[PDB]
């Protein structure tokens, strides 16, 4: 699970 | 000779001279080396992609009927949503997240959004000008349904066939958004990586597109995680601080000039540098964001640079949460090295 | 004044003369400042162990039977199992984890375990006063149910109805061990802390027993936690590298002399440095461990010091884990902060 | 589960 990653972006979710 | 950079400016169809020229380009301290520029139809592109680094394509016609695009096509067409449009007086459009200003008080963007419909921010783009100010905006909205009906033909026009079969091979997640960006010429998006997978369409104009892998993380030195600056680079490309960011002078790029009709393939966790270029008119381009395949059910060693990427940032988080409050994180991992593991 | 250290030696009964003095304790560059000594009726008594402070309880009567014990006594009463025994050729017996070493092929232990039964303990350690020898012996054995029938009829002669009621009163877990420790006049166990409560009951001899408590992390440089010498300091205390260690020039002690008869209470998470008295004649001290509460299945703020120390165990053991190896640690952890939270 | 603890000494498990 520490390699699990969210999907941030530079854009507002 | 290897660091050979965007190479020789291409010349465009029918003798109408070189695309661009070296003058347009913003300078830099450090060195690149060419991103490979391929059919969509050649195996070594596909190779590039299924590893992950990236790599223009100039064939896909990913976004064919955006081509046609300029400002009055699409005051007509866009409809009457509001449209996030950002504010400068400086070139550099260093990305923040507003969630997480409230943590960072004294965090002054040098950036500021104002939403406004697309007649408004063609409007205020055509004072400047008139007036010959100095102001730089930069529009980057999310395409959604409140557009007009010729940009949604537009859009279903995309080359869905080829990106689609891009998305299945490589086990990608769901395409989560595409942005319209609209920059005047010399507008630069400082240094970032992405969490998600991006085909990077450009439309109108040219862009410079700097990339460096994920391993270069100990050169770039992003903004601590709880920062509205997280995922972008702290140095200031233009006057790099060598003494706060030592390794800066370690870091190599991957770069390339993208015009109307290329895809740059930009991997996940990949750190982009995006200048419009000097005295080149506006610039438009439309990304493409999927989420990236799910982790192995388990992990194989050596770990890869992208992983130890997500270990550092779920550690940042997991501190944040548990201390209570993000600006202990520092001081915590201060104490847990000096002496210890430094 | 306020530092007073040890105290004035109090003077054993029937004129005795002071059961130590101050010539016998080993020099050290910190101040300290009493452990107070108290009677266990004494409401700051329990007040004391409450808070997880440090309280030296004079007549709780916590070992009685065993004030009798000495190397006849044991020797021909302990039975014949096995006891660990540790060597060495300096005074300071610092603890290692040898399930440890595997991943830390370079630490060289400057003290040897040699099995060997008690009767060869006192043979050995009779050896070496009689040739006057330099080399150093601790023995350091669990009590076990391979012990004589005295030595249980001894345990259970212990105050169980005093610290069963203290186990119960703090909500401790369990009893794991009670260590039997024998030791030679001038020997020393380095700082350290303890995942478990200790009553640390005296039996025969004099020890000096200096406290930190877990406030005084970021002075006393915990060896890595996958290294041999998890919880135990690196700091030399007979030659600090104030430069390698520049923060145990701010360490202050908490300190005190125990003999026959004295319980101290040492905290979960209190580092310790023990010291049996120079010329004071061989020691005996038998420890009694119990697990710590549980931890509230909710966490208030603001967190204690000894909630930090254990964010700080748990990131560096799941960094170990997800790296594949605990050597990697370090670089991660350095990555992370350099130009980033430094 | 952060600020959970073991329950190491300076003997053997
Ligand atoms: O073109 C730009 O200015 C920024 C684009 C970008 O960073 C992205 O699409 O991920
Ligand atoms: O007395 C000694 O030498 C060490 C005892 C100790 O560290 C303990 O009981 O936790
Ligand atoms: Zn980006
Ligand atoms: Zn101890």
């Amino acid at each position: 699970q520490l390699t699990s990653y969210d999907a941030e972006v530079n854009a507002p979710i | 000779a290897v660091a050979s950079g965007s190479g020789e400016p291409r010349e465009e169809a029918g003798a109408l001279g070189p695309a661009w020229d070296e003058s347009q380009l913003r300078s830099y301290s450090f060195p690149t080396r060419p991103i490979p520029r391929l059919s969509q139809s050649d195996p070594r592109a596909e190779e590039l992609i299924e590893n992950e680094e990236p790599v223009v394509l100039t064939d896909t016609n990913l976004v064919y009927p955006a081509l046609k695009w300029d400002l009055e096509y699409l005051q007509e067409n866009i409809g009457n949503g509001d449209f996030s449009v950002y504010s400068a007086s400086t070139h550099k459009f260093l990305y923040y997240d507003e969630k997480k200003m409230a943590n960072f008080q004294n965090f002054k963007p040098r950036s500021n959004r104002e939403e406004m419909k697309f007649h408004e921010f063609v409007e205020k783009l055509q004072d400047i000008q008139q007036r010959g100010g100095e102001e730089r905006l930069y529009l980057q909205q999310t395409l959604n349904d409140t557009v007009g009906r010729k940009i949604v033909m537009d859009f279903l026009g995309f080359n869905w066939n080829w990106i689609n079969k891009q998305q299945g091979k490589r086990g990608w997640g769901q395409l989560t958004s595409n942005l319209l960006l609209i920059g005047m010429e010399g507008n630069v998006t400082p240094a970032h990586y992405e969490e998600q997978q991006n085909f990077f369409a450009q439309i109108k104009g040219y862009k410079r597109c700097i990339l460096f892998p994920p391993d270069q993380f100990e050169c770039l030195y992003p903004y601590p995680v709880h920062h509205p600056c997280d995922r972008q680079s702290q140095v200031d490309f233009d006057n790099p601080d060598y003494e706060r960011f030592p390794n800066f002078q370690n870091v190599v790029g991957y770069e390339t000039v993208v015009g109307p009709g290329d895809v740059l393939y930009i991997p996940m966790y990949w750190w982009h540098h995006i200048e419009s270029l000097l005295n080149g008119g506006i610039t438009i381009t439309v990304n493409f964001w999927y989420k990236g395949a799910p982790t192995p059910k388990r992990i194989e060693y050596p770990l890869k640079a992208h992983q130890k990427v997500a270990i550092m940032r779920n550690i940042e988080k997991m501190l944040g949460e548990a201390l209570g409050n993000p600006q202990e994180v520092g001081p915590l991992l201060n104490t847990m090295i000096k002496g210890r593991y430094n």
